């Protein structure tokens, strides 16, 4: 940004070096006003221009913002390309590079509104009429009734109007902190449920009366692939838009406007369209059979700006056939509206506001007019069938009108459409004779330019035979030419047309994100049946024979957008918790695996980017939690269920629990007992397919009607009894019969297209955009993935060690509780310290803090923070000299039945609590007459055998250790520190004969090596037993760690 | 060395081909401009003494 | 946000530097505060202008 | 075993997709 200063300031300096002095003296604080003023102008696209300037000075001004605007979108479009491509950048860059990105989009719609204001009507008046007289023969022949102007009281608008307000409530239930202006729209929203009638009657007036309306804002959506807009819309009219909607589909499904073919309905999640597509494909008359020169052609294409594309006036003529015309008025009325963006204003006059609540019926019925431009009115007729028996979808009346026609499979999702044909050898002759008059082709050109997919294999996709590609070509160019490309417009380079010939052994299309292979079982070899994940076995409906199978893959704009999704995870900022990173991981994988459910196994690129992701996310904690990069982290640090204070992270990839980290121990009043309890379990494997999902659907479905049509005739109402099999089944589940909201939720229908177009009207991003949860029920079980992943890291006891539980000294976990979704990082990391701060995981460099005797491996200054707050005022020299002080007054009482003369209590060293090279003795025991030793054994050894070696001085030292997860074992401790302190020359010790005590603190453990006198070793038992139970010191250090940890019970 | 994708045709058709001795790389490196596509940077090596 | 010097409640001195071999840490957070901050939530970041980068000194 | 998430490329033999998979009973 420095170049562009310095070019400021020679611009500066050759403005003011031409003028003398006395103008030198006056343009320095007059020019930089306005001169910043202009830039302004130009960047709210507003005309500059100022009376009383010069031309000369006028047209360097206009100079200088010119080479400027060319510098800024220049950087605009070098920072789009950086954020594109995946590189990374400040969070600050891409939130400005979206506001100038947006301020040109803005410059551009606004000069293409006065291109059309100026040019005129892009349409001409006979197409016009055309599509016209062709939607008054199509609903004249299907005899539709127009949808009538709800009088004064339709009896249902009650609940559509409750539907409506709820649908407007689902998007603030997120977050409890709102801005004024949605604090006045949820007291709308209230004041509408306080009163219905007055509202209907608001709604009513708008309707008839109202014609102007208040400005729409824009805002646009950040993905890192393509802009999305965001309309903002006031809410007292949004209120009227959503009335309307409910309105307009619940009226529309009673009388049936829209044919079985357009898609998405609300019966069917999309992987059942593309199994219900693919099974339309095989249960065809002879569909396969290619000895006689036959071709399979599957076309599929989007209609190219649809939606800017509609011209209002048009939009209104072919909208008054279906309604009251008062509403039309009102629907055309809206789309005339002025869209503001912070400083810039422009009408609306051609193309639809797709933000609307209302815009998803305007775009299901303008489609519907392009269905009378492509498959004909004939063959639309044979398909839909009569109105009053209309046909099901991909469905016909019999076989004869089913083969009468080549154009015999269609389809449209929102704007894309899928048409299968059947052509014979002599229709594909003379459609590519009809191709190749007005476009011959000397030089075989046709091949370079032709779309082909390329996820597959050589030999798996589609063979560039010349006979194959001319039918293509005269496929494409026989369904452009049915088209008038001042309504809409389909171009080659974003379409896709797969041929089967002989030639050609299997089919291709793309379809809802799936890539869909077809391949015949009478093209390939034999029986074999090896089963394989993500292959769909197609069979017959009449015969129930094998006869094709079907490839499943998972196209790359998905794979894009989910990598896209893990770059906008990694942009946290530094005080962001790992919770919130866990959590957006977690939502994205069960947004991915739950839609993509049968492909994820079938795709191995998928199943790299997956693993790699997770292993960047648990980089992106690795990194947070120290600077170093650690040889080992454990797991269980990240896989451990929120409830545990783990993290929950769900876990797609090959991780192995590496053994001697399943184990755990307990100290109790017989000593020391150790326990031994491996793959992480993975989340596809807790995830139905779709195929299963949809025959157990059909059956499930069956015999609810079965039993449902017994219940009728025994005047018998099905209850919970007859359907505890059926339960978490069916597409649409069975539970949702169950549902007290029956009558409520059976008026709402078009709720899928609905909550697909919800995407232009919510700022946030929606995963599962495909269903519903009250309409669909819930399609995943998780609770058996959270109880496996704690079966399966050695249960809870098995996990508890890592995570300084016993340093609380609590009885049992089930009475415990964490004070009150997301843990903070200071609290995760003291939590989690005794399996991060170990030997193995931050290797070669080790420290000491000062007055602890605590290790720490690496420098973690996160967790320094909390252990100088845990361990302030020399607590570990306070808890050394209680101890001794009560071991001392443990062995001042019962003098006389050990042949004690003189107990004596050292002088000790104030260093001596936590030095760790050497140590001394701390409490001294002189014998009456003679004492017998023992051999050196543990505190729980019963087997000694007394030597003759009798001695009258006896020592007692206090050691004081804590510990990790891999050594805390306080036995082998403190027999290593005894036989080191005994057997050196730097330790100094009175007496041969003694004990030593070792008392963990990280863990709250204790043992003694060392030889015994007798009476010693009960009387040392019990007395560390009440030590342990009793000591006001270590209740300070448990109440201290219990407050640091904020775990209360 | 390091490095310094292709549909189906009428011209690589496989049917048409007959796979009698497989061509190995220094079939393709003696005669660099027979058995060779896009033969940029090639040097012709030296035939016989 | 940033901590100050105040907000740890019980630091002390600074008496040996080793003992045995091994690096005692002084028990305060003044060479932490010099590398780096702190953030309100306890976070550390870390200062990063080691131009030279003298591939000696960073092991000694 | 120092960390490091492995693919699931080829790792797959005897596990299916809907093995494991458990149903809820009605509550109440």
């Amino acid at each position: 940004s420095h170049f562009d200063l310095e070019l400021r300031a020679a611009v500066m300096h050759d403005i003011l070096d031409m003028m003398p002095e006395g103008i030198k003296q006056n343009k320095a604080r007059t020019i930089l006003q306005h001169l910043s003023e202009a830039w302004r102008c130009w960047k709210a696209n507003i005309p500059w221009k100022v009376p009383g300037l010069p031309t000369p000075i006028e047209n360097m001004i206009l100079r200088y913002v010119k080479a400027k605007a060319d510098w800024w979108t220049n950087t605009a479009h070098y920072n789009r390309e950086r954020i594109r491509r995946g590189a990374t950048v400040d969070k600050t860059v891409c939130k400005k590079n979206l506001g100038r990105l947006t301020r040109l989009y803005l410059k551009a719609e606004q000069e293409r509104q006065h291109n059309y204001l100026k040019d005129g009507p892009y349409i001409t008046a006979e197409e016009a009429v055309a599509v016209y007289t062709t939607t008054v023969h199509w609903l004249e022949s299907r005899r539709f009734s127009p949808i009538p102007f709800p009088p004064l009281s339709y009896k249902h608008d009650t609940k559509l109007l409750i539907l409506a307000l709820e649908r407007l409530k689902e998007a603030y239930s997120v977050k409890s902190r709102l801005n004024q202006s949605q604090r006045e729209e949820l007291g709308l929203i209230e004041q509408a449920y306080d009163n219905p009638h007055e509202a209907l009657s608001r709604i009513k007036r708008h309707l008839l009366t109202q014609r102007a309306f208040k400005e729409v804002g824009i805002e646009f959506m950040d993905l890192y692939s393509h802009l999305v807009p965001v309309y903002d819309v006031e809410p007292l009219e949004k209120i009227t838009d959503a009335y309307l909607d409910q309105y307009l589909w619940y009226e529309a499904d009673k009388r049936r406007l829209f044919p079985p073919w357009i898609k998405p309905a609300d019966t069917e999640p999309p992987p059942l369209l593309v199994y219900k597509w693919c099974q339309g494909i095989n249960n065809l008359q002879d569909v396969w059979e290619t000895s006689e020169g036959e071709c399979n052609v599957m076309l599929e294409s989007r209609f190219e700006k649809m939606y800017e594309k509609i011209d209002l006036t048009l939009l209104n003529r072919l909208l008054r056939l279906i309604v009251d015309h008062n509403i039309a008025d009102y629907m055309t009325a809206k789309n005339n509206v002025v869209i503001n963006y912070k400083d810039m204003n422009h009408t609306n006059s051609y193309g639809i506001i797709r933000g609307l609540q209302f815009a998803s019926f305007i775009v299901q019925y303008y489609g519907l007019v392009m269905d009378l431009l492509v498959l004909g009115l004939h063959r639309a007729s044979e398909m839909a069938g009569p109105p009053q028996m209309p046909n099901d979808f991909l469905s016909f009346q019999d076989i004869a009108t089913e083969a009468a026609h080549p154009i015999r499979l269609f389809c449209r999702y929102i704007d894309r459409i899928h048409i299968f044909f059947r052509f014979t050898a002599d229709e594909a002759r003379d459609l590519i004779q009809r191709y190749l008059t007005e476009h011959p082709d000397p030089n075989n050109e046709n091949i370079v330019g032709y779309n082909n997919k390329k996820c597959w294999p050589r030999d798996a996709r589609m063979r560039l035979m010349k006979h194959d590609v001319n039918l293509g070509r005269a496929v494409f160019w026989d369904i452009k030419n049915r088209l008038p490309r001042s309504v809409t417009t389909v171009q080659w380079e974003n379409s896709f047309v797969s041929v089967y010939s002989k030639d050609n052994p299997n089919l291709l299309f793309n379809m809802c994100g799936f890539e869909c292979r077809i391949l015949p079982k009478c093209r390939t070899s034999y029986e074999e049946f090896t089963h394989k994940d993500g292959v769909w076995n197609l069979q017959n409906e009449v015969t129930k024979e094998r006869t094709a199978q079907c490839f499943l893959r998972v196209d790359d704009e998905s794979m894009q957008r989910f990598h896209n999704r893990v770059r906008q995870i990694l942009m946290a900022s530094g005080s962001t918790t790992f919770t919130k990173i866990v959590n957006k991981w977690n939502t994205a994988l069960i947004g991915l695996m739950t839609y993509f459910r049968e492909a994820v196994v079938n795709t191995q690129e998928l199943l790299d980017l997956l693993v790699k992701c997770e292993n960047k996310i648990q980089t992106r904690i690795k990194i947070g939690l120290n600077s170093k990069m650690p040889s080992r982290f454990p797991p269980v640090v990240f896989y451990t269920p929120k409830e545990l204070g783990g993290l929950g992270m769900l876990s797609m990839g090959h991780v192995l629990i590496p053994q001697s980290d399943l184990r755990w121990s307990k100290q109790t009043d017989v000593g020391i007992t150790h326990f031994r309890s491996q793959l992480i379990p993975n989340l596809y494997r807790y995830i139905q397919p779709w195929e299963s999902e949809f025959i157990d659907s059909q059956r499930v479905w069956a015999e609810y009607a079965l039993k449902r049509q017994e219940a009728i005739a025994q005047n018998r109402r099905l209850t919970l009894e007859d359907l505890e099999d059926s339960w978490d089944r069916g597409i649409p589940r069975i539970n949702t019969l169950f549902q007290k909201d029956r009558h409520t939720l059976a008026y709402d229908k078009g709720w899928r297209v609905r909550t697909d177009f919800k995407q232009y009207q919510v700022l946030k991003q929606n995963p599962f955009w495909w269903t519903h949860q009250r309409h669909d029920g819930k399609l995943w079980n998780l609770n058996n993935y959270r109880t496996d992943m704690i079966q399966a890291l050695g249960g809870v006891e098995g996990i508890l060690e890592h995570t300084l539980f016993k340093g609380t000294y609590f009885p049992t976990w089930e009475g415990l509780f964490w004070e009150k979704n997301q843990i903070p990082n200071r609290r995760f990391t003291l939590w989690w310290s005794p399996t991060i701060n170990r030997a193995n995981v931050y290797v070669g460099f080790q420290v000491q803090l000062d007055l602890t005797g605590i290790f720490m491996h690496g420098k973690i200054p996160t967790l320094k923070i909390s252990l100088i707050q845990i361990f302030r005022a020399h607590l570990w020299q306070k808890i050394h000299e209680s101890i001794v002080m009560d071991l001392c007054q443990v062995f001042d009482q019962e003098l006389d039945a050990l042949e004690i003369e003189t107990v004596q209590k050292e002088t000790i060293h104030p260093r001596k609590s936590y030095k760790m090279n050497s140590s001394c003795a701390d409490i001294l025991l002189f014998a009456s007459y003679k004492w017998n030793v023992s051999r050196p054994s543990l505190l729980a050894d019963s087997k000694d055998v007394m030597d003759s070696t009798t001695t009258q001085k006896y020592w007692i030292d206090i050691q004081l250790r804590w510990g990790d997860y891999d050594s805390h074992d306080i036995e082998r401790y403190a027999r290593a520190k005894f036989l080191d302190y005994t057997t050196d020359n730097m330790s100094i010790y009175p007496s041969p004969t003694g004990v030593l005590i070792a008392i963990d603190l990280a863990y709250n453990l204790h043992s003694a090596y060392g030889n015994w006198f007798p009476g010693s070793k009960p009387l040392i038992q019990q007395a560390m037993a009440k030590i342990m139970k009793a000591n006001p010191a270590l209740y300070v250090l448990r109440e201290r760690i219990r407050k640091g940890l904020q775990l209360y019970s | 060395f390091e490095p310094l994708d292709e549909d189906w045709n009428e011209f690589n058709d496989i049917n048409k081909i007959i796979i009698r001795q497989p061509i190995r790389t220094e079939y393709k490196i003696a005669f660099p401009y027979l058995y060779n596509n896009l033969p940029h940077h090639v040097h012709l090596t030296w035939y016989h003494t | 946000d940033i901590l100050a010097s105040e907000d740890v409640e019980g630091q002390e001195a600074a008496t040996l530097p080793s003992e045995g071999g091994v690096r005692i840490t002084p028990f305060n957070l003044q060479e932490e505060m010099e590398e780096g901050h702190f953030d309100a939530d306890g976070n550390y970041f870390l200062n990063r202008d080691a131009q030279i980068r003298d591939s000696w000194l960073d092991n000694i | 075993p120092t960390g490091e998430v492995l693919s699931l490329v080829g790792k797959l033999e005897g596990t299916r997709m809907g093995d494991k998979a458990q149903r809820t009973k009605p509550q109440m």
